[PDB]
């Protein structure tokens, strides 16, 4: 259930930043706050989704398909 | 919004807010009476049933 | 596949593929003349040990 | 191009009164081979 696009509030292109956020939070062990700030999401309107999105697709893909 | 009603953004709905899947299923199988006088699963013709 | 019964008439060989694979009984066999070429072809495919079993 | 069952997805292509069980495995599932046709969905 991938990261959505076009913040419901604003509509800015969101989701292209998903990989950057994931790695940045991982190899740089920064907080989300500075992470999103340097990501460039000044408004909190966008901030909510990246803050509270769960990529279920991983748990989905575990199944052997077909 | 009067009396517990509310308003929501059309544009937000467009962008995906509160979108939902919806699944229904159906049940069916053959029948036995013998001496197998049973039914079938095929497109019946107009002059058949 | 189902081997049809073979009947003899004059100098020809005919087969009756009853085939009954419909849900209904569908009593409807096919009377097809066995074209000699297909018989020759199927004979060409017989195993050698069959000849010994079949006395050839 | 007619029938596929679980985890051994080979073209079963069965027709009628033809041993519903999978040839390959003992599965009894036989998904129904999504159509070759084409469909229209709206972007909205
Ligand atoms: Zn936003
Ligand atoms: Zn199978």
């Amino acid at each position: 259930m991938i990261v959505p696009v076009r913040c419901f509030s604003c509509g800015k292109v969101v989701g292209d930043k998903w990989e950057s956020y994931l790695n940045l939070l991982q190899e740089d062990e920064l907080d989300e706050g500075t992470a999103l700030s340097r990501l460039g999401l000044k408004r909190y309107c966008c901030r909510r989704m990246i803050l509270t999105h769960v990529d279920l697709i991983e748990k989905f893909l575990r199944y052997n398909p077909l | 919004n009067q009396e517990d009603s509310m308003i929501m953004n059309q544009s937000s709905i467009d962008r995906g807010l509160f979108r939902s899947l919806f699944f229904r299923s159906y049940m069916d199988q053959e029948k036995k009476y013998g001496m197998s006088i049973t039914e079938t699963f095929e497109k019946p013709q107009r002059t058949n049933t | 596949n189902t081997q049809p019964t073979i009947r003899k008439d004059g100098l020809k060989l005919v087969g009756s593929w009853k085939k009954d694979r419909a849900t209904g009984d569908a009593d409807e066999p096919e009377l097809r003349v066995l074209s000699t070429e297909e018989i020759l072809n199927i004979f060409k495919h017989i195993s050698v040990k069959d000849f010994t079993s079949l006395g050839f | 191009l007619k029938y596929i069952c679980a985890e051994c997805s080979s073209k079963l292509s069965l027709s009628r009164t033809d041993a519903v069980r999978c040839k390959d495995c003992g599965h009894r599932i036989l998904l129904k081979a999504r159509t070759k046709r084409l469909v229209q969905f709206e972007a909205r």
